[PDB]
């Protein structure tokens, strides 16, 4: 700011006086500052020592000031002595020496600029030239011993430290001694050639656009687009054409989740402090379950490659007997993780052209669709109900609290923390954490070497600390760069339920033995599956324990808005004496609904904040900003404001193109349907 | 029994259930292979909406150019987006804007933005987001392009004594003037380059693929610019910022109130059968319909009397962006039948190569030959991501102060590309008339409406920057996730910065006091997890605490401990300001606190309390300038021991105040203080000798 | 060093030729480039490479001739705490770290972390001696405002500090002394009997003046009255569906000119050699004139 620093170094008043000046002098805006410099340049000259007796100053000040009476006072104190001027007007009139006296003051060494005012006046007049630097570099006349050349090099000094302040270099200009633009030769026929197409030059422009007052025949190329245009809005009372979704009718989507959750069993053993490392624990639970008794036979029951996993299977069960995590090289690693199997990246350097021989060319196909998948509502059920193991989630304590709100926050973590740590989707998500926080540590460790990692949890059982093993995890010597890579992951898992071949479409279902279970010794299968995962992904899935942040926000915005609106302290009661409508039966869904307490409603929100945490792809984004917009329609619905849209037609589109193979996108889309049954049960904006 | 998440909604507002459809938990979609058929559609889709054919041939550049502005073939399908501005149409809404408040409004905001240029050192042009260095034609940061454009300048003519921007800029025109100008390549050849290249290269923008945007299934390309464009488009966001700060109806910088006040002061304003109907709306395609020739227009309009610095110094940039040049990527693959051998064919070889493409790809690619050059393309009429964006707003302002003379009429607010828009009139066939008249001014101004992501209804109901509205209540912004737990430097600054995260997200954002609790303590035992340390009575048992569960005995008072060190948390939502270590310095033992407060320890030496403060190794996998370089910043750092606070000044010379700050403190140390002849004479001869070997 | 050596290595890294282009014939202004210069881009994953720092065995460059002075090679049961390899600086385990904060010396420091951080000791103390009570659960909102959020006693404008610390640690190339400074130049005359011998790092004491005297202006969402004492706790007080509230309660010498043959008598010997001499003063970033005491 121009006029906020040049209130702090120069003087309050000064600045309507050199301003007025400005407005006496034309549009320029730097040398404001410089008059008031000089301005206080004449305050230290003429203030204090003005030869009092003969109280008529010996500096007569007729530089700045109004131009009406410079002519008049030149006439009044000229009038008795009778000068002569020497081809300028003269700043400051003297009678004690009888001269002039002229006021200069520059930046840069004082020679040039003296030079230029000899060769403008030569050394007739009284020559004051001042330097910031300080250099007293003037006329021979000069001041005795007075204090005003002390305080004006103070002054220069100081003024030249408030230019070194904020960079003022190229702004104590005078304008005979930076407001023109370097004018080169490219640019001038440059902007010239990029204007307008009625226009031909930027002179012509720019005098037209400095001489353009509008008309009012501006509405009739405003009407003119009116009438060409038709376009209509669509209501909803009338043509309330809010039809259900194409879901594609075609092949199931598989069970596509990277592990398995409710086909899984497990090993338990009391867990010791000093085995701890993965390898330890891959080995205790090799004493611990029985892989003597896993006899695999070579046959599969369906799937396509069934030998190489035997041969894997049992090489690496005889690598585990030895009790060391890695593979030696066969041919059943060299097939399965890719090695050897990249394409040849060839330079532009040579080609070795052929007539028609290695004929190259490049395709690209896109995603292919599926259908709905029925599997997924018994995973929904299975994932909000209780197994007895207690805690899986490693959560850290509880802060100290104070007589503030923190006995409400501590007792929502308190009573959600408890409620979070025995549903079966803490178990996948400690399943999560430690298997991909080990292949990830295993992914740093040790590149292109294949180990063995194991898939297992960690909880509490009778109060004691013990932990679980749910499959074998095999690494494909990961050659991580950058955030992709995609390196193969083999897993071998262990089921104690009957294969499917519709949902379990990507497995090689084997029969692995027997498993004793108390409540007889029913089968055991194993299973086999190769997959790939990311650094990003192991990132973002190693790190999947923040999902009560969403969950609990929403839970906290549903109390302490209903607290907001109660005005009163009804909280442990309101956790309780609450019902939300959840859950319509399968057979009706008219005004059919299940009323259940707030702590299974945040059972399905880290559900469903779980869900979220699996499948985020890009179908999952645009499908969740067009629900956006049909909650925005369906909140529309709620109080009937009478909502519409300028297109419904291509909103399906857009709608329907995002929807390919996400089995959570197809079942958020069913389940939206069926929303749309349930406000078409009561509001009148929808179809069956 | 089947399930539905979404019936909560049938009995409560959107404000609190609309969290739930946010899946900013998972990891975001990122990009793959090259990113040149995107920037093939954005300038083949861009030519592809110009709604014309007349060309006019360069004799500057190699390439021809086609016309944008006012030459339109009226198409039947006007829904289609167009690319033409009618210029007396903006001109006369620039009339009708400054007639609203003020007379001199752009020569008062025309001396508040010259009044902040010529004040501004050049070294803002550092301090920015990556950059595109054409020294070996690569994406670095701000700081490497000005020091190679620098270095360029004192390498081909001439040293460099600007310090300013106006300096600088003249002697980027003075580059442009220049006929040949040589660089460094490779270990340093100096290499030369005529006048053509330097301006076929300083016109250069790269492009590539957005990666880590939420929300969009086909992925969009973003640009970045050079160097020699960055301050000319900083002089337009200071002209156009102090605009719409000066403006009532944006939101470029508190984005809430304004929609109180226009809602509370527009309801206060309607007749005894006037009725009020407010549309969200959502631009489509905006990037690629805002052409520079217009910004060329209004801004000779906004400078009409200004100066004559700023009316040709404001003339440049949309210059430069008429001409501009856009990067093909790096590419493409090819490869056989047996899918094993794949050869990569890139941007230069495209012209050769064509026969070996797609379908699509060749529909792009006869579409923009005409347009290419042998390595780039050329566009003239698009404003890509990276570029002006508080001064398309002033466009959402002038569309949004439009008068047509009843008494029906609008008003509203603007963002970068969504507007909610204010209606008042009578009837639904007049909403009709004045909602087509908006689309209307929209439409012939060259703001493409997308009509099937925009609805409205009749009380506040809307989207504003993804902020839905209610009739009464307001929900909030939803937060980012991964910014929690990026700081990632010490045993002292990560948890300490997420207090801060935590603490800011508190404030600005809604955050409901339990949600942080959940947070600070998932964000604790994140930080616990990295750094392998676990509380004394857990039985983690590790390389680490078998040292503090060995020696725990030693500690009288237990919980004097830090979270680094083996103690439990004591920080607290009343205490996310405050650091563990200022909490915990009144519990600890003597023993502990002059044992861990040493600053003489050998992991420190070689904005919270340094006390662990360690530095890993750096990777195994331009290095002569970076040791000369800082030979000068730890050179001119030793000899002014306060120079890292204050702003260097003094520019006269640097080694003439280091040769009399030697002699001065050598002196000053001397004089009452040494007192030897060959320390003092010593000296005296190496500042002689190295001011004699330096001068010569 | 101790200012002997400077000069010679000033000497021998000065015997380039674009030394001498940079230096005096170049750019000043890229040294504020040449703070921030280095190949470090973005780090879009700092924590994750500090885990993987972490799951390595010896990630840490440390000093060599401490830990060998005072510390232990291996620990009671086989932990490795050492490398031999290389300058001279050796990588290390944070098993070090811990076992020099049980097993190492103590050095007594306890008034000058408890002189350093006293804006934030202050903090605690006023957050120590503060008292609650119930709440509200009702609505509330109000827009955002520009507010000053420290209780200081002097209130600078962010640009008196730089200057003030500038102008009481080394005022040769400080800044100007203006005329917002006399009143200023009394309190450094009432700060330099206090900054005078202290064993603080120079950066250390402008980061606690820079932060004792400063009312750090921000622009947050505030509510019912604006005392700044209850502004920093504005994230505890309330939020926007609840609210909770029941706090009841000596140079003064001249320059003239650059003529004369001044004798070579800097500002340590600027009193005693001072009035009624021609006597030469060094300014800091180059500007060295002759001095003339003015009365």
């Amino acid at each position: 700011v121009i006029r906020e620093i040049a209130k702090r170094f120069l003087e309050q008043a000064t600045i309507n006086i050199a301003e007025e000046v400005v407005r006496e002098y034309g549009d320029h805006e730097r040398t404001m500052i410089s008059v008031g410099v000089h301005f206080q340049a004449c305050c230290l000259i003429s203030d204090e020592y003005t030869l009092e007796d003969e109280t008529t100053p010996r500096y007569v000040l007729l530089e700045g000031l109004k131009r009406q009476e410079a002519i008049s006072k030149q006439n009044n104190i000229c009038s008795t002595l009778g000068l002569e001027p020497l081809r300028n007007l003269a700043d400051i009139f003297d009678r004690k020496t009888r001269r002039f006296l002229e006021v200069g003051i520059t930046k840069r060494e004082s020679d040039e600029y003296y030079q230029e005012k000899f060769n403008k006046i030569g050394n007739d007049m009284d020559i004051h030239v001042f330097t910031y630097e300080g250099k007293y570099f003037s006329n021979n006349p000069n001041g005795l011993e007075d204090i005003q050349k002390t305080r004006i090099f103070t002054f220069l000094s100081f003024v030249s430290d408030e230019l070194r302040k904020e960079n003022m270099f190229t702004e104590m200009y005078v304008t005979e001694e930076e407001l023109e633009m370097y004018k080169s030769k490219l640019f001038i026929a440059m902007r010239d050639e990029s204007v307008p197409l009625p226009y031909i030059n930027y002179e012509h422009l720019r005098t037209r656009c400095e001489t353009f007052k509008r008309n009012q025949a501006e509405c009739e190329a405003k009407v003119a687009d009116v009438a060409s245009r038709l376009k209509i809005k669509l209501e909803h009372l009338e043509e309330n054409k809010l039809r259900p979704l194409e879901i594609p009718k075609e092949k199931e989507a598989p069970y596509t989740h990277k592990f398995l959750m409710k086909d899984a069993w497990f090993f338990a053993k009391p867990h010791d402090s000093e085995r701890a490392q993965p390898q330890q624990i891959l080995y205790d639970f090799f004493e611990a379950a029985n892989m003597g008794f896993m006899t695999t036979s070579p046959k599969p029951i369906f799937g396509k490659q069934g030998l190489m996993y035997h041969s894997l299977w049992g090489q690496t069960k005889r690598a585990i007997k030895d009790k060391r995590n890695e593979l030696e090289p066969s041919e059943q690693r060299d097939f399965l993780c890719g090695i050897g199997r990249a394409s040849k990246k060839i330079q532009e350097d040579k080609w070795q052209e052929s007539r028609e021989e290695e004929f190259k060319q490049e395709e690209t196909k896109g995603a292919a669709k599926r259908g709905f998948p029925t599997w997924f509502n018994e995973e929904w059920l299975w994932a909000m109900r209780d197994s007895k193991i207690g805690d899986w989630i490693p959560m850290a304590e509880m802060p100290p609290c104070k007589n503030e709100m923190e006995d409400y926050a501590k007792k929502m973590c308190e009573e959600l923390e408890s409620k979070i740590q025995g549903t079966n989707c803490a178990r996948e998500m400690s399943k999560l954490i430690h298997t991909i926080g080990s292949l990830h540590t295993e992914c740093r460790n040790f590149p292109g070497k294949v180990k063995i990692v194991p898939i297992y949890c960690r909880g509490t059982l009778r109060g004691e600390s013990t932990d679980c093993l749910f499959g074998i995890a095999i690494k494909g010597k990961s050659h991580l760069n950058k955030d992709d890579g995609m390196y193969t992951v083999v897993t071998f898992e262990f089921s104690t339920e009957e294969p499917n071949p519709s949902k379990h479409e990507k497995y090689t279902v084997f029969e692995a033995g027997t498993v004793p279970v108390e409540a007889k010794e029913k089968k055991l299968f194993l299973y086999c599956r190769t997959t790939g995962m990311s650094k990003l992904k192991n990132d973002w899935f190693s790190k999947c324990r923040r999902c009560l942040i969403p969950t609990m926000e929403t839970v906290e915005q549903i109390v302490l808005k209903e607290c907001a609106l109660k005005e009163e302290n009804r909280v442990s009661e309101m956790l309780e004496n609450k019902r939300a409508w959840i859950a319509h039966e399968n057979g009706e869904n008219l005004t059919r609904l299940v009323s259940t307490k707030l702590k299974d409603l945040c059972r399905m929100l880290i559900v469903t904040q779980f869900y979220y945490c699996i499948y985020n792809d890009n179908q999952l984004e645009g499908f969740c900003n067009e629900q956006k917009k049909f909650l925005m329609f369906l909140q529309a619905d709620k109080d009937s404001k009478s909502a519409f849209t300028f297109n419904q037609k291509g909103l399906y589109e857009k709608i329907e193109e995002c929807i390919v193979s996400n089995p959570l996108c197809i079942f958020l889309a069913d389940r939206l349907n069926k929303l749309f049954l349930v406000a078409k049960s009561n509001g009148a904006k929808y179809f069956e | 029994m089947e399930i539905n998440p979404y019936l909560l909604m049938l009995n409560n507002d959107i404000t609190s259930m609309i969290s739930l459809t946010y899946p900013y938990t998972g990891a975001p979609p990122m990009s793959h292979g090259t990113s040149t058929k995107y920037s093939m559609e954005t300038v083949s889709r861009t030519y592809s909406y110009s709604r014309t054919k007349k060309e006019v041939p360069s004799g500057i550049f190699p390439i021809e150019r086609r016309k944008f502005c006012n030459t339109i073939e009226d198409k039947e399908n006007l829904e289609k987006p167009n690319g033409n501005v009618d210029i007396n149409f903006m001109l006369s809404l620039a009339e009708m804007l400054e007639e609203k408040m003020g007379k001199g409004f752009f020569k008062f905001c025309a001396n508040e933005a010259e009044a902040e240029i010529l004040k501004m050192h050049f070294s803002k042009l550092t301090e920015g987001r990556q950059t595109y260095d054409w020294t070996s034609e690569r994406n670095m940061p701000a700081a490497t392009a000005l020091q190679l454009t620098v270095d360029a300048i004192q390498e081909t003519q001439g040293t460099f004594k600007g310090t300013t921007m106006v300096e600088y800029c003249n002697k980027i025109l003075e580059m442009m003037d220049w006929p040949e100008v040589k660089f460094k390549k490779v270990t340093l050849m100096i290499t030369k380059i005529g006048r053509e290249e330097f301006i076929k290269r300083i016109c250069t923008i790269n492009t590539m693929a957005k990666d880590g945007e939420r929300g969009k299934y086909k992925r969009r390309a973003i640009a970045t610019p050079g160097m020699g464009i960055r301050p000319f488009s900083k002089i337009v966001e200071t002209l156009a910022q102090k605009i719409c700060e000066r403006l009532a109806e944006s939101g470029l910088p508190e984005k809430k109130a304004k929609l109180k006040t226009t809602v509370s002061s527009t309801n206060s304003k309607l007749q005894e059968g006037q009725f009020m109907v407010n549309i969200t709306g959502d631009n489509s395609k905006w990037n690629e319909c805002q052409q520079p020739e217009a910004y060329l227009a209004m801004l000779a309009y906004i400078t009409k009397d200004s100066s004559n610095l700023m009316k040709d110094l404001c003339s440049v940039a949309p210059t430069l962006f008429c001409n501009k040049y856009v990067k093909m990527g790096q590419g493409f693959r090819a490869k056989n039948k047996r899918k094993t051998k794949e050869i990569v064919i890139p941007a230069k070889k495209m012209k050769e190569r064509k026969e070996l493409m797609n379908a699509e790809w060749r529909d792009l690619f006869e579409t923009i030959e005409p347009y290419m050059d042998g390595e780039c393309c050329f566009l003239g009429g698009g404003m890509l991501m990276g570029m002006f964006n508080m001064l398309s707003t002033v466009f959402g302002v002038m569309t949004l102060n439009y008068r047509e003379e009843r008494n029906c009429y609008w008003t509203g607010l603007q963002s970068s590309d969504d507007f909610v828009l204010f209606c008042i009139s009578r009837t639904w066939p007049e909403m009709e008339m004045t909602i087509l008249k908006f689309i209307a001014v929209c439409k012939l101004m060259g703001i493409n409406m997308s009509l099937e992501k925009s609805y409205g209804c009749l009380p506040e109901l809307f989207e504003f920057t993804s902020m839905f509205f209610s009739g009464d209540f307001v929900s909030n912004i939803a937060l980012e996730l991964p910014a929690f737990t990026t700081a990632g430097m010490n045993e002292g600054t990560d948890f300490t910065a997420a207090m801060s995260v935590i603490r800011t997200n508190m404030i600005n954002n809604g955050l409901s006091p339990g949600t942080a609790l959940m947070a600070l303590r998932i964000c604790l035992q994140e930080f616990r997890a990295t750094y392998r340390v676990h509380p004394y009575d857990s039985g983690v048992k590790n390389h680490r605490m078998k040292i503090i569960r060995k020696f725990i005995e030693t500690i009288e008072n237990k919980d004097g401990l830090l979270i680094s060190d083996g103690g439990k948390l004591m920080n607290n939502i009343s205490s996310l300001h405050i650091p563990e270590e200022i909490l915990k310095e009144d519990l600890m033992d003597p023993s502990y606190r002059n044992r861990v407060f040493n600053p003489r320890n050998p992991f420190t030496q070689f904005a919270v309390v340094s006390t662990h403060s360690f530095r890993t190794r750096s990777n195994r996998t331009m290095a002569l300038e970076e040791k000369r370089y800082q030979v000068v910043c730890n050179m001119y750092r030793s000899v002014f021991e306060s120079a890292d606070v204050n702003t260097p000044i003094g520019s006269m010379s640097m080694g003439e105040a280091i040769e009399a700050k030697i002699l001065d403190r050598a002196r000053t140390q001397f004089e009452n203080g040494i007192i030897g002849g060959e320390e003092y004479s010593e000296i005296k001869r190496l500042i002689e000798d190295a001011k004699r070997q330096r001068l010569s | 060093s101790l200012l002997l050596t400077l000069a010679k290595e000033y000497a021998n890294l000065t015997k380039d030729k674009k030394s001498c282009k940079l230096l005096s014939q170049g750019t000043v202004s890229s040294y504020t480039t040449f703070k921030k210069w280095t190949t470090s881009r973005k780090e879009k994953n700092p924590s994750l490479r500090m885990r993987w720092a972490m799951g390595s065995k010896f990630p840490i460059m440390a000093n060599r001739e401490i830990l060998e002075e005072a510390g232990i090679p291996e620990q009671w049961e086989g932990i490795d705490l050492w490398s031999k390899k290389d300058l001279g600086m050796v990588l290390a385990s944070p098993a070090a770290i811990t076992y020099w904060n049980f097993c190492g010396p103590g050095v007594d420091n306890s008034s000058v972390i408890k002189d350093v951080y006293k804006a934030k000791f202050m903090k605690k103390e006023r957050w120590r001696e503060t008292l609650w009570g119930p709440m509200n659960f009702e609505l509330v909102g109000k827009q955002r405002r520009v507010v000053e959020t420290q209780p200081v006693e002097i209130k600078l404008n962010q640009k008196e500090i730089k200057e003030l610390t500038m102008w009481v640690l080394f005022e040769d190339e400080a800044n100007l002394a203006s005329k917002f400074i006399q009143e200023n130049f009394s309190l450094v005359l009432s700060l330099r009997e206090l900054y005078k011998g202290k064993a603080v790092n120079k950066d250390v004491a402008a980061f606690m003046i820079a932060h004792q005297f400063s009312p750090e202006k921000r622009f947050l969402p505030t509510f019912g009255p604006i005392r700044p004492e209850r502004m920093e706790l504005l994230h505890c007080l309330g939020g926007d569906f609840w609210k909770i509230e029941a706090v009841t309660a000596v140079e003064g010498f001249q320059v003239c000119e650059y003529d004369p043959r001044a004798p070579l008598i800097p500002r340590r010997d600027l009193r005693l050699i001072g009035f009624g001499k021609k006597v030469r003063v060094f300014v800091g970033q180059g500007q060295e004139k002759t001095l003339v005491r003015t009365s």
